């Protein structure tokens, strides 16, 4: 019983493959594969060979598929948007152009529904979806003639854009929502038409919806954006999958659920209350979600297949309504994006190694002892890394504690007390005799009175200004300043250090002095660049300090 | 320090670690105490002595005569402890006994 | 210390003021080596009859039920400091409470040396280990051949602390644990125990084997009681000592007050017979100077007919009328005992003339029409 | 190992490939494929397919030497490639590479008949690109052209060979060098030419913009990280002569490295501590992919020859974790060890998280206290000199601040990290204005400060 | 506002119903021997003492004193003052069959 098979293997560059582009798409028994590369596969899935590969031109970005046509449509990156036949009369096939409709070579996304290619493409700075016929006989396989645009005028910009269809039940790749829901987000100007919708996700973050039949627009008609296109939320980052549930499940099935999903793991989920006033009422989440999402999927009954850089996880909806908090159990499977979910729950994915593998989720005698051994062996593995990230936790905890101790000083400091006595710095002025000629000296204690331990971090800072006045000439030495560590200090003590002020040149010391000392924390030492300083005084030597009678 | 007259808050030296040469050394490349004593005649000594003041008997005047060159000798006359600790010009203890 | 300026840092160390005002606080608050996140907001002064404390959902969910009690504290409490003392006092409750959820041992000196001991054992001793290996439970034989177990808790530390031992036998069980010690330690003086109580056994064996015993059906082996029936519709109930077994019982008869005075009677007259060196059946035969019948009715035993609330036939008149509607309890009860206990539930509703409520015995829909 | 009768094995798609050349008798030897797969039922491998491969003459001296898997450029799909040499005793030597198929099929690629018997760091690459030297001359042959090519650039070893990205692909000999094997030959943030001395192994890791970051390993038994030169992490191996590094992933967040050595041993190191959590004596063979099925990778041991003359046999599988297989009533004990593990696992799983969420709250709290005291550039940039036994550190202002108005110092201050002890030290501030072509008009007024180094050379460093 | 549960609540049943029985003044007492008997009579013959008296220490909180007071009390003295005196007189009755880390955990409140 392998939960996990692999069926075959693909280049993969250093660091993993590209997030976003990728994709998996199946069909019956067929699995069709883009690598974010020139290159699309075809495996039949019994024996995962490979049956055909198809070499465009420049990176395929976006695929579908119509199973009643056996059509497969794909988007080039800067050229169009190619179509293939599944039939298709080395197993390498390179297309010709012959096979490329609508060659607009500035489309960023497209999707499907019934018998219209709403696409979407790139001008310059605002982008502008765009809606197209096709023709529903198997002709030849033609877009036709642009039936509407519109202008997404909020967005003025690596993150291709992604497109849902939200069609309702009554009246196609996308997903059905239930009609209370449907009513809720589009009105009733959607409800009564029974018009499809199409949700826009783009890298921008915000999400909007545009109704199709609303969407007819010409010359003599242009499609007018602030009318016409709509913004249900606005995501701070940008998107990366938008599906519906069935949460309460108590193919067409009826979903009740919006989910949207950001990069960096805002999910979000919306349902249909009609609470608490007699009135319908829209029930939002912004769930939060660890790490940066990598794609998405739908599976069974409220289920979210995502996939961080870590592991493939997964969320559960399903059951006030939908959720508290989100709480979200890893499967133990590997950084796999471009994650697909059939259900029968058996979904397909490539791993970011770049594996194609198709995870299947769901006594003795003596060789009990055997299991025994196996599992003791296994918690003693486990506990010494347990161990080791307790230390640890240790060690940050060390370096909060001490911190703290910070802040309380920093705070104490800049506080007035009516009394600078958290820490004290006096100064003192006397006179040594040094081979022949008097000096000037400047004591400076530093004095602990507060209970706070300057432990290792904090550092004096003293500073000696010969006078305030800066001339035609610069001098020689506007001021000395000297640097000390002050290490653990301790509550009560006092360190003591003396520093020369007095005449090395001419015998001549002009006065006013300034000695200044100040304080200065680094937040690296206990583990733009940082630290605080922190100004302790500032003394005065005025000439009657230096005289000696 | 620890007997000296003003009993102040001082930081102790702890002269510096081994060399800053050693250091260098170290990373470029990578117990009891120790007592001594004498013995001597207290006949020797008193003649050799005071004469000179009050002088209890021995023990305190033999390490005034001994210390009668260090600064910090007159404090030991005060005080007549016979005994002292205190720190070395290179960073150590040592305690004198008499 | 009694401010709050070092006081605060050295009781809630990982508590870090954001605001240079000491008004935003945000960090963690530490309870029996778990740290739980925390944010907390005072206005622009220092009252907390309205402050902010929002939590992760670890603290919310172990901070359940307690909600009113935090909300109410956040309005009463004159101080940050106190405030916080108290919530991590409650944290600690919260915590030692559902400490079921809540654990985790150290495996490399734990589930290995367990699994030594239990080796050392005999793997024919170890009859149950529950999931979270709190509970295990051996199984001894005494030389009669009875089975006897033995139910220990051991705790995260199993070699440092006691682990519980509980038992059936009626003498209390004393067992000298050390640091040292081991499961086979205390299951060798668990054999001992054992061995000391055979006589007692012996007696219960030999009663519960001739005799009609009563109520205690299907007896444990805690119990020294034995309401023994004799001839018809009357009783004589027998309390044994376990360190006297063989020594003369407790015994007393329940019954017609006209058959049970001659029995006192004869009773009275033969105590001096009574010798301990017979059995308790043999002497105690020849003591009321009659025999017992071997189980004269095994279906139709007295199947307690009596109130089950108040443990009386003949309550004033009324009689054990009101019953369970319930194959497994069919308990009768009074009318007043009924209605005094179901007036009491927070369960029950009470329509015109009807009370709806749980029978006490089985907990199942019950119904009283006054 | 590499002879007629010997064989040797490959991991690709979680399974194992066996190449025989088996001398069969009518023919040569044949080049076999056992393709045998991991059953978790029996804890055995069991054959699951077989091919075979004729080659064309009865001339003895095949060899197999060199096989992993690589990545056909045609498709793009990963595969089996053996590299067989011929020898016919005529100092002629033809070197076949073959890639096997899904179908259990072989594919020559190219025949490239040499003269001279090849020995040194024969190594395949995507583009099925072989790749090995002579004295100090490298050469390759790649599949597409099919011709025989030598490099412009000299070089003595090839430590790293491989697509790095945008530069097609590249070799890493000389650790300033890193050719193009299009355009033969940025050589500024690979691992210093002081480390150059004693690196054996390098295995890089990730590129942005260029910087990689990549770990190494050395002479002196050591394993080292760099991000963008930045010798982080080492650690220190027991055992000597380390021969390569394979990466392995086991699960949610661990990382292994599996180190090989030259003395058939090999470790194991776990990311994010640079420890050892195993070591290993014994070894035919080391693999690493997913064995079991279980979506996370293993690491598969053989060991040695002295227990059976059969293969595949005695071996060990190991995630390092939950997964541990290898070749009286007790069962009520079972399930609750079983419970055992997976609260063990979910514990380590919220200790990473809550660890993050410790560094989280101290970093918000560093930025708090540094807006707590307190936009326009004051200063425009640092820069220092050495001049003979004297350091200058000088920083060139801007316009806002005005030295008529405030007189400015400077100070520099020792990381007490390194200064287990405390001088002080002491730094003289000069002001220095220059007209700048006098002859509006830009002044420049800088601000400098000089010291004596000597005094903080003591530990060969400082910052 | 002043609904209180019942601080028997949460326990096994059998020690619901124990001290329920105990609740009904001094002939209180007396029940409990019934109560006992009648669950030696039920599926559990054995009953598990030590549950009990480990459940009548755990601690919950209370406000008392002032008006604002944060204090813990244990089980035993925060049911009904004569459900107090008639359990303390009922383990009177039954010592015998107590386990006495329990039974002195209880005599220590
Ligand atoms: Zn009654
Ligand atoms: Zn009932």
């Amino acid at each position: 019983a392998p939960r996990v098979r692999y069926l075959a293997g693909f280049c993969c560059p250093l660091g993993g493959l590209a997030a976003g582009k990728p994709r998996v798409l199946c069909h019956e028994a067929e699995v069709f594969l883009s690598t974010g590369s020139e290159l699309v596969y075809v495996y039949d899935q019994e024996g995962g060979l490979l049956t055909a590969a198809f070499r465009f031109p420049d990176q395929v970005w976006h695929l579908e598929l119509l199973a009643p046509r056996r059509l497969l449509y794909a988007l080039c990156a800067r050229r169009g948007l190619y179509c293939l036949s599944l039939d298709h009369p080395s197993p390498v096939i390179p297309v010709d152009p012959d096979a490329c409709i609508l060659p607009d070579a500035a489309l960023c996304a497209f999707t499907l529904l019934d018998s219209v290619l709403v696409t979407l493409v790139q001008g310059p700075a605002r982008w502008k979806m765009q809606l197209f016929e096709q023709p529903c006989p198997g002709e030849d396989p033609r877009p036709g003639g642009q039936i509407g645009e519109v202008e997404l005028s909020s967005y003025t910009p690596h993150f291709l854009p992604v497109l849902c269809s939200v069609s309702p039940s009554g009246s196609s790749g996308g997903f059905t929502l239930e009609d209370a829901l449907f009513g809720l987000l589009f009105g009733a100007d959607a409800t009564l038409l029974q018009s499809p919708v199409v949700l826009c996700g783009l890298p921008d973050g915000q999400l909007c919806c545009v109704i199709l039949k609303a969407l007819v627009t010409s010359r003599s008609a242009p499609g007018d954006p602030n009318a016409l296109v709509k913004i249900l939320h606005h995501l701070e980052e940008p998107v990366i999958f938008i599906g519906a549930l069935k949460t309460e499940p108590q193919e067409d099935v009826h979903c009740d659920c919006l989910v949207a999903f950001g990069h960096h793991g805002r999910m979000l989920a919306i349902k249909a209350s009609w609470d608490e006033s007699g009135k319908l009422v829209p029930e939002l989440r912004e769930y939060c979600l660890p790490g940066p999402v990598l794609c998405a999927a739908c599976g069974g009954g409220g289920r979210v297949y995502h996939s961080t850089p870590s592991d493939l996880c997964v969320v559960d909806l399903s059951r006030q309504p939908e959720e508290g908090p989100g709480g979200l159990p890893p499967m133990l499977c590997p950084a796999s994006l471009n994650i697909c979910s059939v259900v029968s729950t058996k979904l397909l994915a490539l791993s970011a190694k770049g594996r194609l593998m198709t995870c299947s989720l769901d006594m003795t005698t003596e060789s009990a002892g055997q299991k025994i051994k196996e599992l003791l062996s296994g918690i003693g593995n486990i506990s010494e890394r347990v161990s080791f990230l307790k230390k640890a936790v240790d060690q940050r905890n060390k370096a909060l504690t001490s911190l703290n101790e910070a802040m309380n000083v920093s705070c104490a400091l800049l506080s007035s007390g009516t009394g600078p006595r958290p820490i004290s710095c006096t100064t003192s002025t006397t006179w040594s005799r040094l081979q022949t000629q008097d000096v000037l000296m400047a004591t400076c204690v530093l004095e602990n009175s507060s209970s706070f331990s300057l432990d290792q971090g904090w550092t004096l800072c003293i500073q000696v200004l010969t006078s305030s006045c800066a001339l035609d000439l610069d001098s020689a030495c506007s001021a000395i300043t000297y640097t000390i560590p002050v290490d653990q200090l301790g509550p009560g003590a006092r360190r003591e250090v003396t520093l020369p002020l007095g005449p090395g040149e001419n015998g001549g010391l002009d006065l006013p002095v300034t000695v200044s000392c100040t304080l200065f924390y680094s937040l690296r030492e206990v583990v733009e660049q940082e630290g605080v300083c922190l100004p302790l005084s500032r003394h005065t030597v005025d000439m009657l300090q230096c005289l000696r009678f | 320090p620890g007997l000296a007259p003003p009993h102040t808050r001082a930081p102790s030296p702890l002269g510096p670690t081994r060399d800053p040469v050693a250091t260098f050394l170290e990373t470029c490349r990578e117990l009891p105490p120790s007592v001594a004593s004498i013995k001597v005649s207290a006949e020797l000594l008193r003649a050799a002595l005071k004469d000179g003041h009050s002088g209890v008997p021995l023990c305190c005047a033999t390490l005034q005569w001994l210390l009668a060159e260090n600064a910090a000798v007159d404090v030991v006359r005060a005080r007549a402890l016979s005994s002292i600790q205190g720190v070395a010009p290179d960073g150590a203890n040592v305690h004198l006994i008499v | 210390m009694a401010v709050t300026e070092a006081s605060l840092l050295r009781q809630c160390p990982l508590l870090l003021p954001q605001n240079r005002s000491k008004t935003v606080y945000e960090g963690f608050i530490s309870a029996q080596g778990r740290d739980f996140h925390l944010r907390i907001v005072l206005p622009e002064d220092l009252q907390l009859k309205n402050a902010r404390l929002l939590c992760s959902w670890q603290l919310r969910t172990i901070l359940s039920g307690y909600h009113r009690i935090v909300q109410q504290r956040m309005q009463h409490s004159p101080d940050l400091m106190s405030f916080m003392m108290e919530l991590k006092m409650l944290l600690e409750v919260a915590l030692k409470n559902r400490q079921e959820l809540y654990a985790l041992p150290p495996p490399p000196q734990f589930y290995s040396s367990l699994i030594e001991e239990i080796g050392t054992l005999g793997w024919d001793k170890l009859v149950y280990a529950d999931t979270c290996f709190s509970t295990i439970k051996l199984k001894a034989e005494d030389a009669s051949g009875r089975e006897h177990l033995i139910t220990l808790k051991l705790k995260a530390k199993y070699p440092a602390e006691s682990p519980d031992y509980f038992v059936d036998f009626p003498v209390p069980f004393c067992a000298s644990w050390t640091p040292q010690s081991s499961l086979i330690s205390i299951y060798s003086q668990f054999l001992a125990a054992i061995e000391s109580l055979k006589a007692f056994w012996d007696v219960m064996d030999e009663i519960d084997e001739k005799t009609w015993v009563l109520e205690p059906e299907k007896p444990p082996r805690s119990a020294t009681a034995r309401r023994i029936a004799l001839g018809n519709n009357v009783s004589i109930n027998i309390e044994v000592d376990p360190r006297h077994p063989t020594m003369l019982p407790e015994c007393f008869f329940l019954g017609a007050d006209h058959v049970v005075k001659p029995l006192g009677i004869k009773l009275s007259r033969n105590i001096h017979l009574w010798d301990p060196e017979n059995s308790v059946l043999q002497n105690l035969k020849d003591v009321l100077e009659i025999d017992f019948p071997a189980r004269a009715i095994l279906e139709k035993s007295d199947f307690t007919m009596d109130c089950g609330i108040c443990y009386a036939y003949q309550l004033d008149g009324t009689i054990p009328d009101q019953v369970c509607d319930n194959s497994q309890c069919g308990q009768p009860f009074h009318q007043i005992c009924l209605y005094e206990w179901l007036r009491g539930l927070l369960t029950s509703r009470q329509s015109f003339n009807i009370i709806f409520g749980e029978c006490p015995y089985c907990s199942k829909p019950i119904t009283l029409k006054m | 190992m590499s002879s007629n009768e010997q064989e040797r094995l490959l991991c690709y798609n979680g399974e194992v490939l066996v190449f025989q050349l088996s001398k069969g008798n009518t023919k040569t030897p044949i080049l076999h494929v056992r393709r045998m797969v991991f059953d978790r039922g029996t804890k055995v491998f069991v054959q699951k397919s077989t091919g075979f491969f004729t080659i064309k003459e009865e001339n003895s001296h095949l060899k197999i030497m060199c096989c992993n898997c690589v990545s056909d450029f045609r498709t793009g799909i990963n595969l089996p490639y053996i590299v067989i040499e011929k020898n016919k005793k005529n100092n002629v030597f033809e070197y076949f590479l073959l890639i096997l198929h899904s179908t259990n099929k072989f594919e020559m690629r190219l025949s490239f008949k040499l003269g001279y018997e090849m020995k040194d760091g024969l190594r395949v690459l995507n583009g099925p690109l072989i790749l090995w030297r002579h004295v100090k001359a490298f050469f390759f042959i790649s599949s597409q052209t099919g011709k025989v090519v030598s490099v412009s650039g000299n070089f003595s070893s090839i430590q790293w060979a491989g697509e790095i990205e945008n530069l097609g692909m590249v070799l890493l000999g000389l650790k300033e060098c890193c050719l193009s094997e299009e355009e033969c030959t940025s050589d500024i943030y690979i691992i210093p030419p002081a480390y150059s001395s004693v690196v054996t192994y390098v295995h890089i890791c990730a590129t942005e913009i260029l910087r990689i970051s990549l770990i190494a390993l050395t002479r002196k038994n050591q394993l080292i990280s760099f991000q963008n030169g930045t010798p982080k992490n080492v650690c220190q191996l027991p055992f000597g002569d380390p021969c390569a590094v394979q990466l392995m992933d086991s699960g949610g967040g661990n990382l292994f490295f599996v180190v090989s050595f030259i003395s058939n041993n090999a470790c194991a190191v776990w990311k994010e501590s640079f420890q050892v959590a195993a070591k290993w004596e014994k070894l035919s063979l080391v693999l690493i992919d997913d064995f079991i099925g279980s979506g996370t990778e293993q690491v598969l041991l053989l060991f040695k020859d002295s227990l059976n003359s059969d293969c595949l046999t005695s071996f060990k599988i190991t995630d390092l974790g939950k997964i541990n297989y290898s070749s009286e009533n007790r069962y009520l004990v079972v399930p609750p060890l079983e419970t055992g593990l997976k609260v063990c696992f979910s514990s380590f799983r919220e200790l990473r998280q809550h660890l993050l969420l410790k560094e989280k709250i101290i970093s918000k709290s560093y930025k708090a206290l540094i807006n707590l005291v307190q936009s326009e550039q004051l200063v425009e940039k640092i820069w220092y000199r050495v001049i003979d036994d004297s350091l200058v550190v000088g920083v060139k202002t801007t316009s806002s601040l005005k030295l008529s108005l405030n007189d400015v110092t400077l100070s520099l201050l020792m990381d007490q990290a390194h200064d287990s002890r405390f001088r002080l030290l002491k730094c003289q501030n000069r002001v220095i204005k220059l007209s700048t072509n006098p002859f509006k008009k830009e002044c420049v007024q800088i601000i400098t400060a000089v010291t004596s180094l000597s005094p903080l050379l003591t530990f060969s460093k400082f910052c | 506002e002043g609904v209180e549960p019942a601080p028997w609540a949460q326990l096994e049943a059998p020690a619901r119903l124990l001290l329920q029985a105990l609740q009904a003044g001094p002939e209180g007492a007396r029940r409990g021997l019934g109560v006992l008997r009648a669950l030696g009579s039920r599926g559990w013959e054995p009953f598990d003492w030590g549950r009990l008296l480990e459940a009548l220490c755990r601690e919950e909180p209370v406000v008392q004193g002032p008006d604002g007071r944060l204090e813990l009390k244990p089980l035993l003295l925060r049911l009904p003052r004569i459900c107090q005196r008639n359990l303390m007189s009922l383990l009177m009755a039954v010592r015998p069959s107590l386990p006495e880390s329990g039974l002195l955990s209880v005599l220590q409140i």
